[PDB]
RNA sequence: UUCUCAAACUUUAAAUGGGUAAGAAGCCCGGCUCGCUGGUGUGGAGCCGGGCGUGGAAUGCGAGUGCCUAGUGGGCCACUUU
RNA sequence: GCUCAGGGAGGACAGAAACCUCCCGUGGAGCAGAAGGGCAAAAGCUCGCUUGAUCUUGAUUUUCAGUACGAAUACAGACCGU
RNA sequence: GUCUACGGCCAUACCACCCUGAACGCGCCCGAUCUCGUCUGAUCUCGGAAGCUAAGCAGGGUCGGGCCUGGUUAGUACUUGGAUGGGAGACCGCCUGGGAAUACCGGGUGCUGUAGGCU
């Protein structure tokens, strides 16, 4: 028997439409991921001004949002669907996370809006462990351990154990 | 056109280096600091003949260059383009200031920096050149031939290392032969009994 | 007509004629900096030495 | 004329020891200054408040005052020509306990020991620090060997 | 390839943080203010009321910081408070008040301030004032410490706090922590902190839980139904424990039996052992390649 | 790994040097006072009354203290560091 | 309540650089400016509440003649903030 | 023998990797009704006790890195005081006392206070 503690799971599905825009293109992509996750997503302001980019100081360039357990599995399916169950071996982190994208959010359970447009986004699945929520604390912190991480070799057989996604090279 | 080397002879200042405070420093005459075949194993020129300065004073970049080219110019002559390397084991880094008058005076009297000089204690070397233990004549010549190039008095010192090396060259076929040393380059690399026993494996493989 | 700045040459031997003099060490310090709390408290302990003088 | 100024010079004293920056141990803090405890002086840059001007730093007086969180501290600092038995308000960081009156304290309750001890056994004891005397005649022995023969060595150079 | 930040030269430089910092257990800058004493109080020991919040425990602790370390006058332990009838429930807002109401009336028994300062005996949930009285020994006066926990509304370092509070402890606190405390329009309802203390707010999770579904109750509640605790039980079975706590305050210690004193514990490998490995290993190595070759 | 360095770099780190201590203003019990500080004849300080002189390192030397006050306030040289 | 500079591996547009992750990260950032010292559950960053930048005696430090101003340190008496 | 809470000194305590952990704690863990706080009950707060030492944590390992501590370097460098010493000088030697720092080479790898357990 294998350890039940040491079992892989989804901590969180981090997504964010970066559509380099405030205003009227941006607020309306807010409406986007509360469509497709049902949860408020949180904008997010620039780090520094770029002139070639079209953003500036404190400009409201994305909207980021962050769905726990039991959404996240189910927004995940919908979204690998939109891959046809397919990821790459460059797709998935050294640190055992793995993410890719979506060109437009109609593929995902959303109809197309004449008024509102399309926005493609990225889906980013950070895979966590029991005795992960440790490195996080205010109390008694600490780092995870060697032997608990979550490895690039790991994060793909598990992908492939559980939503049967062939991953191909390139 | 500089001045006589007379009046920056000796090291009468704090040393005095190219950095944040002192900008507008020229570039020395000397830049390779070593040439020959420098791209040499260490299992080839065993000799090893230094020019140690007898004196403390200051040799001047351009006496440090003048000496680069003077023991070059013999031991090509002598040995061949590859069959020896000299190092310059001085690096000009006390910068020299000149005072210009052309109706000044001393008032605000500090120099403006004119050059660099290479600051030398008694017993330290100023060149070294490592080449085949034949050639035992042709050093003492050459770092002979060199000394005219600076002031005050150097010694011409047979050094009884094994060329570019700290170890003895009596003890050295010994610590390479019980892989104590491995070559690296110009020089070798000391393996102690203390790292890891996987650095130790890959050794006696 | 420029002049000499400053020395300390003279001022050493200067210093050790009448002797580089300690502080008059006189026991019973000033309490004159000693913080007015604690010294007027001390103060009443001084007022009431009368107080518990038969019991003394 | 030198930059003058309250903390010139003092880019050494000020500073913290390599690799002991960081929070102030609280020892320094949970220990009790009474009054006439001799305490010496060392300017803490970690704490800004209550420092000990630089002329004061590495100098031992005594405490004659004790507020909250400093001790006023009498030090004798010179000038030119006198000296100046004068009062500092310094915080508890830049101050220790001189271990300097401690040799004298644990010599005076042994003095007291060995005085009232032979006060009836009647034998006269050295309590006066004799100096370090001309060491009294022995017998060096050789255990049979010679003493081994040294000669000077001589000259080479090295580099 | 780019350049390893923790190569030799780093840890030369490298500056370790205190021992409790690194294993996140004390905030030192937290510490430093709670616990000094003003200079020119001489030893006068300043008590803090240390309440730590464990998983399954609550430990609330009165210390006072000498030099050596500082030394516990006071321990109050909530796997105590089944001597006291609270079979099993050691860790909510009820047993850390529970646990506070026993750290005050245990530390008062040994000091002879037991028939003096008693403080709240009827649980209102206002609040108190542990008022000194003239002629008697002065209230005992100590500062809640609270270590890493983040202090909002209703945390159970402040059920333990106003547990002392009402057992005569002259903390001084504000009732803007306690839970009941309307932010909204910045007024403290004493009867929702009277439900929190007594237990009201585990007992309408265990009458939620009772009507929905029976399956999710033996999950949640799966002690309570061991050990017969009904949530109609629950007001009156607190007043147990607190009238025996301040009847019965003093602790007796476990007596120590005549143990094995074997070792659990894999000692030391000495020097002459280590240094052999190196040379068994060397020799098991240089053996197994001229037996290949 | 290696060559070469730093008045305004430094882990280290002297020599010479700068405070302090080497007792009666010091010891050690006992008791009184406080409006300060307090779980608490608690903490601290101030006070009376005591009781102990092998004067508690070497060396040399009598010290302490207060008035009035002139001249001077261009300096210069030398060893050493600069 | 947080963690910075920078690096690393990922991810529609998206590149050397936009946002998002995870990891490494002793400060290599920031703290209005000169430079030095100081600083990591902070003295930095982000929010909340605010007027201790108020009123008031002295003592002290710094330059010092051991005078002023300037600046500063320790209190004490209030009235307040958090 | 060991852990917990709170500490004192703050690497002989750190760091990377590996092995072992009994009982008790400590934890991860399970929840979101209340208190509470978020984009998300991940954090924080609250309410629990099916599972598990996997991890944190503890002990131990590594011719480990670092740190600690010695020997070496070396009476070397430098230095107090001295000379009608030397040398054109630069600098050096002696007398008289003091006396370092790497590289190199061994050893060590937290002590412990108060309170409370477990064996």
């Amino acid at each position: 028997k294998e350890n039940p503690m040491r079992e892989l799971r989804i901590r969180k599905l981090c997504l964010n439409i970066c559509v380099g825009e405030s205003g009227d293109r941006l607020t309306r992509a807010a409406k986007v991921l509360e469509q497709l996750t049902g949860q408020t997503p949180v904008f997010s302001k620039a780090r520094y001004t770029v002139r070639s980019f079209g953003i500036r100081r404190n400009e409201k360039i994305a909207v980021h949002c962050t769905v726990r357990g039991a959404k996240a599995e189910e927004i995940l399916e919908k979204g690998l669907k939109v891959r046809e169950y397919e990821l790459r071996k460059n797709n998935f982190s050294d640190t055992g996370n793995f993410g890719f994208g979506i060109q437009e959010h109609i593929d995902l359970g959303i109809k197309y809006d004449p008024s509102i447009g399309i926005y493609g986004l990225d889906f980013y699945v950070v895979l966590g462990r029991p005795g992960f929520s440790i490195a996080d604390k205010k109390r008694r912190t600490g780092c995870i351990g060697a032997k608990h991480r979550i490895s690039k070799e790991e994060a793909m057989r598990w992908f492939q154990q559980k939503y049967d996604g062939i991953i191909l090279p390139g | 056109g500089r001045r006589p080397a007379r009046c920056y002879r000796y090291c009468k200042n704090k040393p005095y280096p190219k950095s944040r405070f002192c900008r507008g420093v020229p570039d020395a005459k000397i830049r390779i600091f070593d040439l020959g075949r420098k791209k040499a194993k260490v299992d080839e020129f065993p000799l090893c003949g230094h020019m140690v300065s007898d004196e403390y004073e200051q040799l001047s970049s351009e006496a440090l260059e003048a000496a680069r080219i003077c023991a070059n110019k013999y031991m090509v002559k002598s040995c061949g383009k590859d069959g020896f390397h000299i190092r310059v084991r001085l690096h000009p880094f006390h910068v020299i200031r000149i005072n210009k008058m052309l109706q000044t005076g001393m008032r605000g009297a500090f120099g403006k920096p004119q050059g660099t000089v290479a600051r030398v204690h008694i017993g330290q070397v100023i060149m070294s050149i490592r080449t085949k233990l034949q050639n035992k004549e042709h050093v003492v010549e050459a770092l002979r031939r060199a000394k005219f190039k600076f002031p005050g008095r150097q010694k011409i010192h047979i050094s009884k290392k094994w060329g570019f090396t700290k170890f003895n060259a009596d003890e050295f076929e010994d610590m390479v032969a019980e892989k104590r040393l491995i070559p690296d380059g110009c020089g070798v690399k000391y393996i102690p009994n203390r790292g890891p026993l996987d650095k130790w494996r890959a050794l006696h493989s | 007509a420029k002049s000499k700045n400053h020395t300390t040459h003279n001022q050493s031997r200067k210093w050790h004629r009448n002797g580089i003099k300690k502080p008059r060490s006189q026991r019973y310090e000033s309490l004159k900096g000693v913080d007015p709390k604690f010294l007027r408290n001390m103060r009443f302990a001084k007022k009431h030495n009368k107080k518990g003088l038969k019991k003394m | 004329t030198n930059t003058k100024g309250k903390r010139r010079g003092t880019r050494y004293m000020f500073s913290r020891p390599f690799r002991k920056h960081g929070v102030v141990p609280l020892a320094t803090y949970m220990r009790i200054y009474k009054k006439g405890d001799i305490v010496d002086i060392k300017g803490m840059g970690t704490v800004q408040k209550g420092m000990p001007h630089k002329c004061y730093h590495g100098k031992t007086g005594r405490v004659y005052n004790v507020t909250q969180h400093a001790v006023g501290i009498v030090v004798n600092k010179q000038v030119k020509g006198k000296i100046l038995a004068k009062r500092i308000n310094v915080r508890i960081e830049h101050i220790k306990h001189s271990k300097s009156r401690d040799s004298f304290l644990k010599r005076v309750k042994e003095n007291d020991q060995k005085k009232k001890e032979a006060k009836e056994k009647g034998t006269w004891v050295q309590l006066k620090r004799q100096p370090a005397p001309p060491r009294e005649a022995h017998f060096v022995r050789t255990n049979g060997k010679e003493p081994e023969l040294l000669e000077p060595i001589p000259y080479e150079f090295m580099a | 390839f780019v350049k390893v930040v923790k190569n030799k030269a780093y840890f030369k430089r490298y500056q370790v943080k205190f021992r409790r910092r690194r294993e996140g257990k004390t905030d030192y800058y937290a510490r430093k203010r709670l616990v000094i004493q003003d200079k020119n109080k001489y030893n006068t020991p300043k008590y803090r009321m240390i309440v730590r919040v464990t998983n399954r425990d609550i430990i609330c602790q009165i210390a006072y910081a000498r030099i050596e370390g500082d030394m516990i006058v006071c321990a109050a332990y909530a796997h105590e408070l089944p001597k006291y009838g609270v079979k099993v429930g050691l860790t909510n807002y009820a047993a850390a008040y529970c646990t506070g109401l026993l750290l005050a009336r245990r530390l008062l028994n040994r000091f002879g301030m037991d028939k003096i300062y008693e403080g709240q005996v009827e649980v209102t949930g206002d609040e108190y004032n542990v008022e000194s009285i003239d002629g008697q020994p002065g209230a005992f006066t100590c500062y809640l410490d609270a270590g890493l926990a983040r202090t909002t509304t209703g945390n159970k370092v402040f059920g333990a706090l106003k547990g002392a509070v009402d057992g005569g402890l002259s903390i001084p606190h504000s009732t803007k922590r306690f839970p009941g405390y309307d932010s909204e329009s910045k007024e403290f309802n004493a009867e929702v902190h009277r439900k929190h203390i007594m237990g009201q707010n585990v007992a309408d999770y265990m009458r939620y839980l009772m009507e929905e579904d029976e399956d999710a109750y033996k999950k949640q509640f799966s002690q309570y139904i061991k050990n017969n605790v009904t949530p109609d039980m629950m007001e009156e079975m607190y007043k147990k424990a607190h009238a025996a706590i301040r009847e019965n305050p003093v602790y007796e210690k476990k007596p120590k039996r005549e143990v094995k004193k074997k070792r659990w514990n894999r000692p030391k490998m000495s020097l002459a052992q280590k240094k052999d490995r190196v040379a068994q290993k060397k020799a098991s190595f240089l053996r197994a390649q001229e037996r290949a070759a």
